[PDB]
């Protein structure tokens, strides 16, 4: 998870191929609510076929899953059992001699 | 040509290129078990009806049958319920509750289990880390009936 978050911290933005959010003319708003965004999106989708299922953003390698000490010591302290273990040393005590 | 050839009616038929093939592809289509033919024919009927509606010397006659996204939406929603025996459900039983991830920390974490396998952090291996599937105590008394539907519509695609 730490390696993934470091890798995600490298992949943390659209480093290449930003959105082509060019703005055309401010159309003469005699009517309507200047909702140009939907028409622009429909036009660009029709003209470019952005979903042609071939292009990719590829802002990072999708590889090079580096691993390192750097975060391993976040082991900190384990919430282990056997902090008190009298039951389990009595478990050994059953086999103190070879019996059973 | 395939949409036309069987209608002997002289007035041609077409869609118009403001259609969103992408918005059909998932939101309109879900699991639907082919026979999309049924969809397109259901639309073609309804579009023809409004054409013959205006044909009664109404304000104008566009001289072609023109399909529209609204009739596709109506058609697909009908196709999910005319098959009334079907156990399934539409994708959008949710309104005003669009995944308000800032309303609390827990809402700020439901998105983890969907955003990750959406591959936005990585094209995951599909073969290592166990999935962070959620087992929701949530708000124990009431909420849950809504909760899953709310996220499912707004950051996912079916229910
Ligand atoms: N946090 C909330 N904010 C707003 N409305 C809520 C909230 N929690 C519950 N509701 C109301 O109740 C509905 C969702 O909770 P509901 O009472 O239906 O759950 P439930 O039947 O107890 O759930 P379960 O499926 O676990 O039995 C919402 O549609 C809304 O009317
Ligand atoms: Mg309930």
């Amino acid at each position: 998870l730490k390696s993934v978050h470091r890798w995600l911290s490298a992949a943390d933005q659209s480093e290449v191929v930003p959105g082509n959010d060019n703005i055309e003319y401010f159309s003469i708003n005699e009517h309507g609510r200047r909702e140009e965004n939907r028409l622009r999106l429909k036009t660009l989708l029709q003209q470019d076929v952005v979903h042609e299922t071939k292009t990719s953003t590829s802002a990072a390698s999708e590889l090079t899953a580096v691993v390192t000490i750097n975060d391993l010591l976040e082991a900190c302290q384990e919430t282990k059992p056997s902090i008190s273990t009298s039951e389990l040393v009595k478990l050994r005590g059953i086999y103190d001699r070879f019996q059973k | 040509h395939e949409l036309n050839r069987d209608v002997q009616q002289k007035v041609p038929v077409s869609y118009m290129d403001n259609i969103s093939f992408s918005s059909l592809s998932s939101y309109s289509a879900g699991l639907t078990p082919l026979d999309i033919k049924s969809i397109v024919e259901t639309a073609r009927m309804t579009a023809t009806a409004r054409f013959y509606q205006e044909s009664k010397k109404c304000g104008w006659l566009p001289q072609s049958i023109l399909i529209t996204q609204e009739d596709l939406s109506k058609a697909t929603s009908k196709a999910r319920n005319e098959f009334s025996v079907s156990i399934g459900a539409p994708q959008i039983p949710n309104v005003t509750w669009d995944d308000i991830g800032g309303i609390d920390f827990v809402k700020g974490e439901i998105l983890d289990t969907i955003d990750m396998p959406l591959k936005h952090p990585e094209l995951f291996t599909s073969g290592m880390k166990k999935r962070s599937g959620i087992l929701f105590y949530g708000p124990p008394g009431t909420g849950k009936t809504l909760m899953a539907k709310a996220i499912a519509t707004n950051f996912s695609l079916n229910f």
